[PDB]
RNA sequence: UUCAUCUAGACAGCCGGACGGUGGCCAUGGAAGUCGGAAUCCGCUAAGGAGUGUGUAACAACUCACCGGCCGAAUGAACUA
RNA sequence: GCAGUCAAGCGUUCAUAGCGACAUUGCUUUUUGAUUCUUCGAUGUCGGCUCUUCCUAUCAUACCGAAGCAGAAUUCGGUAA
């Protein structure tokens, strides 16, 4: 197969029947998931993913206060 | 061909239900329920009995099939 | 933490409208009736905003309000001893829909047979009956679908396949590079109940079969302090 | 341990002068609002509808306590109308009229702990700008009640 | 049908080489002549140079009616009446000048069949928004804020 | 907070019959008899009139407040499925090698057969449950039509002749095969 | 990272073996020849920049393989206004030694006319070094080449005088000829290779 | 604990609207709210972004922000331990 | 590690006494994959033979998840001794 080509079968036959029914269950069962894996995980895993934990809720507080503090 | 649901038949502490108290300085006498304060606990009185007006926990009574 | 649910992410530029807009809205209808003698209550129940900025525009001289049903009636002092004029509690229980209060002080036959002509064209009438019945046939699916010319159309993006089968629940496949459903499948037919289904699917290939026409309920004039019913239909 | 002792008296002194401005900050909070009376018929320089008559003997007083108590009516009136029906009623309104109440109670008692107005507790009031030594020197800070002062 | 006469609008810059690698797809399945219709669409715009503009083109059984609709960008620019700006140099063209209030009036008074506003004022005070979006000066002034002076009565436009 | 009575309720329509003892319910209707062991909830069941059962749970917790509402959906499921009957549609799609799916008897038993999917020498074998009916929809091409009274068997059914059939060790982006459900409805659709 | 990803899928161009390129102006013409005469990918649409890169196909010709490159298309523009996209059509015209086919529209599906086809190609003259030159005149089945001009057959001379040219003519979707436009390129690049043994 | 919303009908859900200068200005082979830089205005509104995402070569179509109908009682955020 | 800009908590309600998590730039080029024939090693009381168990912090074998993962071959993770 030539210059980019998944995308081209994508155009000429489909993706999957249950392809989007799937993406929409998975992300509707990522906020039961990512509070399983807060409380099973132990050891480094646990310290590590709570690093990102935090990580990620500074930077969604500080977007949500720059885009209210820039469009008002 | 009607439906049919037993299940259960409670006594039920309410006002108006007559109780026997099993424990205490007036045990084996009937008082009535006046007032309910919480889950667990109840206003009571019986003046033909002999016993005064107070608070106790249904723990201490037991419910008569009367009222 | 206990368990609820969070709420979905959106960081755009509107905000919401609070009770100030509802203060002014029964302050502008109380002014208005005292303003404009000939209070005429309409039900202009499903309408696109290009219509109205039309009506808006042709009856250019009076004003109409569009607000909330309940705000308006409460405008208007609804209860049986409340008003703002003589005995307007029949206009004020006759708002029954997505009201609308035209307030004029021009005509009383004019304002009551202009109307009875503007009644353009509308959507598929998700609620009400359809006439035109479709069958696309059994080719590649097009744009205008059984609406246009042999090679005067486009056919159907690829993009809307799964939005026509798995929210419309019309058999098809892809099989070559376009649409292509295999048997030929009837949307709609003559004087039925049109679903939601058959209204939206109308609407996607874009049909226009019912006609919108307004419907005034009453007209008062506050010279008299009398209303007028009619059934403008 | 990489901390021996000095990290230790370090960590005790900050501890200590951040408690310790804590609790000084907070009495001077607690003397501001203790001392709000005084205050308040200080203001206008001392009633400036009244600035000419520097005398206030025995009802003008009474009156200054009695409007210094009721000075928050218009709050309590808003809140009752605002007050919805199947509600029950607001921390504000309930501690407001529970000051308004504890208010009261101690003007059927003795009054308000106000100056004296018999002396030159008027003249020290009107060049006493917001000290709390007025008090540690001249004061004259007598009581009176809802009636005959004494 | 009898006719597909459809308003084949195709902004396109005008006084150029309408090019039909964007007019195929919609015109060239429908037997028309490509170089016919370019030389009917460069003497319909044969009048505004180096400034696109929207054009409409009754097909009446293949005879392009060419047409130029009116539009606030180009009377807006053409209006400004700057020099050209090519591909073949430095293209950073920033449109930083002054209009005049009477060619806004003018303009206004152009295409007031083509707004929802039944006041010179609001047209012209929609115009002078869409001028300041076009970065063009009126009376040597920021376009909205002299907007705001109008809508606080500055301007004296007779309906 | 342990509130002290919380109820759901129940609407049975007319030509139907619920029997519950020892939450243990039956239902009975014009499409056959369903039945239930709810012996793990404690709840209690009470009918007002031949119309209406009520569930109610006194001093209960949070965890125990939650599952009135599965209780009453599962009732209800049951009644829908006895006065309407539960109907999934599955479709199978290939793109080389064509999938042969059929009904076989091994010693009785009703398994669909599953062959040539992707080319494989192995044949898929996949149980009937006890209740469900399959067929084969002609004038659709490449569907099968599963039907029932228990949409928790109907939807198992489904779900195994789903999973039967997964590409493994390959690009699930490119190979698109296998069999899907594309509809779930009644077998009275309407009325 | 990026520029892994990319350069995962790109084809694999020989230098050094038997090669038609295809060459034209951006209306399909050469990505549907290509798919006549290969088996590809290289959809044909009606808009112009629908093939963003190049493509390559096989064949095979008296037992030889042949690779054939498509060209997504040069606009209009003198040495420095090109895009990349247009920078490799003409970096595999001045660096592949392969016999060239020029597309002509004589219909006007195009946006492009004759004149601007003739003169394009006579800009384009010096970018064939030692390369087997072929022209081909695409949908005669609307536009036969015969029924021209004398305002045209001019400037058709023109393309007609340089030493190595065949004006040929095709008619790719009608399927009328197309074995014998790659078996008329196949034998003049054959004749050329082979002509040039030199051991 | 502190802020809010709510019978002038709050939260969740279904359904309808979501407009007009204008395909704003540069860049682009083409990008029309959605590859980018600039930008951020005006009218009509009950309300509607020179656009929150999905999307098309570019258009279309859908969704969201925001308003309206139906249903009818309390609900949402941040924080403390 | 040093230096600077931040900015949620802060100095048990003070932002700028005085802290200050998450970030962010600078400083360390034979600065266009160049040079560097180098093992710039560590190690002095242990090393080898024989033989048996245990840990998991998993190299291979078993089963899964993600990736521009076409196929083939890999990479990064999960369970697992
Ligand atoms: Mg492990
Ligand atoms: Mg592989
Ligand atoms: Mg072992």
């Amino acid at each position: 197969p030539q210059n980019d080509y998944i995308e081209r079968h994508i155009k000429q036959h489909g993706k999957r029947l249950d392809h989007e029914e799937r993406k929409r269950k998975r992300e509707a069962r990522e906020s039961h998931k990512i509070s399983e894996r807060a409380q099973k995980l132990t050891g480094w895993k646990g310290k590590q993913f709570a690093k990102k934990r935090y990580a990620e809720k500074v930077s969604m507080r500080k977007k949500i206060k720059a885009h209210e503090q820039s469009k008002v | 061909t009607d439906s049919i649901v037993k299940a259960s038949n409670w006594r039920l502490v309410e006002v108006g239900r007559v109780v026997l108290i099993k424990k205490g300085q007036s045990a084996g006498k009937l008082a009535a329920i006046v007032e309910i304060i919480d889950q667990k606990k109840v206003l009571i009185d019986g003046p033909k009995a002999g016993v005064p007006r107070q608070a106790i926990n249904l723990g201490q009574v037991v419910l008569t099939p009367l009222t | 933490p206990r368990s609820k649910r969070s709420k979905l992410v959106t960081l755009a530029q509107t905000d919401k409208k609070g009770r100030e807009n509802k203060e002014r809205i029964f302050d502008e209808v109380r002014e208005a009736l005292d303003t404009y003698r000939y209070v005429w209550v309409l039900h202009l129940d499903d309408v696109r905003t290009p219509v109205l900025q039309e009506i808006r525009t042709s009856w250019a001289g009076s004003k109409l309000i569009m607000g909330k049903r309940k705000v308006l009636q409460k405008a208007l002092g609804e209860k049986r001893e409340e008003e703002y004029k003589e005995n307007l509690y029949q206009l004020s229980k006759l708002c029954s829909g997505v009201t609308g209060l035209l307030f004029t002080d021009e005509d009383v036959n004019t304002v009551k047979e202009y109307f009875k002509s503007y009644v353009r064209s509308d959507y598929s009438r998700p609620n009400t009956k359809a006439p035109l019945t479709f069958t696309i046939p059994e080719g590649i699916v097009y744009s205008r679908g059984g609406q246009i010319p042999a090679e005067e159309d486009v056919p159907m993006i690829h993009s809307l396949e799964p939005t026509m089968r798995n929210k419309f629940e019309i058999p098809t496949k892809i099989k070559a590079g376009k649409i292509t459903i295999d048997s030929p499948y009837l949307v709609c037919t003559e004087g039925e109940k049109l679903d939601v289904r058959q209204a939206l699917i109308l609407k996607q290939f874009g049909i226009a079969a019912s006609e919108f026409k307004v419907k005034v309920s009453a007209y008062y004039d506050n010279d008299s302090s009398t209303v007028e019913s009619t059934n403008i239909n | 341990h990489p901390k021996g002792r000095k990290y230790e008296k370090l960590v005790r002194a900050t501890m200590r002068e951040d408690k310790i401005a804590a609790k000084k900050k907070l009495h001077q909070d607690k003397r501001v609002h203790e001392l709000a009376r005084v205050k308040f018929m200080q203001d206008v320089v001392n009633s400036d509808t009244f600035k000419g008559q520097p005398i206030f003997d025995h009802a003008h007083t009474r009156e200054f306590i009695q409007s210094f108590i009721e000075r928050d009516d218009t709050e309590l009136d808003e809140l009752k109308k605002k007050r919805r029906s199947n509600r029950p009623p607001s921390n504000r309104q309930v501690l407001l009229q529970q000051r308004r109440d504890q208010e009261l109670k101690e003007f059927k008692a003795g009054f308000l702990c106000p100056d004296l107005s018999d002396a030159k507790n008027m003249e020290f009031l009107r060049n006493w700008n917001g000290t709390f030594g007025l008090l540690n020197t001249l004061r004259l800070i007598r009581i009176n009640d809802k009636g005959e002062q004494v | 049908d009898p006719n597909e006469v459809k308003y084949l609008y195709l902004r396109a810059v005008g006084g150029e080489v309408g090019a039909s690698a964007a007019l195929a797809p919609k015109i060239g399945p429908l037997g028309l002549s490509p170089k016919k219709v370019g030389e009917d669409i460069a003497k319909a715009t044969k009048e505004f140079k180096g400034i696109k503009v929207t054009v409409q083109l009754k097909i009446q059984n293949r005879q392009a009616a060419a047409s130029v609709v009116p539009s606030a960008s180009s009377l807006v620019i053409t209006a400004l009446k700057e020099p050209p700006r090519d591909r073949k140099k430095d293209k950073n063209v920033k449109h930083s000048g002054n209009i005049q209030l009477d060619e806004i009036i003018e303009i206004a008074r152009q295409m007031r069949d083509k707004s929802f506003g039944r006041t010179l004022a609001s047209v012209t005070k929609e115009i002078l928004g869409t001028a300041q979006s076009v970065g063009c000066r009126v009376d040597f002034k920021n376009p909205h804020d002299i907007i705001e002076g109008i809508n606080a009565g500055e301007i004296e436009i007779p309906e | 907070m342990k509130y002290i009575q919380t109820e759901q309720q129940i609407e049975v329509p007319e030509g139907v019959t619920v029997s519950i003892k020892s939450r243990i319910v039956k239902v009975v209707g014009p499409r056959g008899t369903l039945t239930k062991n709810l012996k793990h909830i404690d709840v209690t069941f009470t009918k007002v009139n031949n119309q209406l059962i009520k569930v109610a749970v006194h001093n209960g917790g949070r965890k125990h407040v939650a599952a009135l509402r599965t209780v009453k959906s599962l009732v209800d499921n049951m009644i829908t499925g006895v006065t309407k009957g539960y109907k999934y549609k599955m479709r199978y799609v290939y793109a080389h090698f064509p999938i042969n799916v059929n009904i076989v008897e091994k010693d009785g038993a009703k398994f669909i057969e599953v062959r040539n999917f992707l080319g494989d020498k192995k044949i898929r074998n996949v149980p009937v449950r006890d209740g469900v009916t399959i067929e084969f929809s002609t004038n659709v091409k490449d569907e099968i039509v599963l039907s029932g009274n228990s949409v928790e068997d109907v939807s198992q059914n489904a779900a195994d002749l789903q999973q039967i059939c997964r590409v493994r060790n390959k690009d699930i982006r490119k190979f698109l095969d296998g069999i899907y459900v594309s509809h779930k409805g009644f077998i009275t659709e309407d009325l | 990272e990026q520029v892994r990803q990319h350069i995962g899928r790109l084809p694999s161009i020989d230098p050094n073996t038997r090669t038609l390129l295809i060459c034209g102006y951006p209306n399909v013409g050469k990505s549907s020849f290509l798919r006549c005469i290969t088996k590809s990918d290289v959809d044909v649409q009606p808009y112009a920049f629908t093939t963003k890169s190049l493509y390559v196909g096989h064949f095979d010709y008296k037992y030889l393989r042949f690779q054939a490159i498509d060209t997504p298309g040069i606009l209009d523009r003198p040495t420095e206004e090109m895009n990349n996209i247009e920078m490799q059509s003409i970096y595999a015209i001045a660096h592949l030694r392969s016999c060239v086919l020029y597309f002509m529209d004589l219909s006007e599906q195009c946006g492009f006319t004759i004149e601007a086809q003739v003169k394009l190609f006579h800009s384009i003259k010096p970018l064939f070094a030692n390369k087997s030159v072929m022209v081909v005149i695409n949908k005669t089945d609307i536009i036969r080449p015969e029924d021209l001009d004398e305002e045209r057959a001019q400037l058709l001379e023109s393309v007609k005088e340089v030493p190595g040219v065949e004006i040929m003519t095709s008619s790719c979707q009608l399927e009328e000829n197309v074995m014998e436009v790659r078996n008329k390129a196949c034998e003049k690049l054959l004749a050329s290779r082979i002509e040039n043994k030199l051991k």
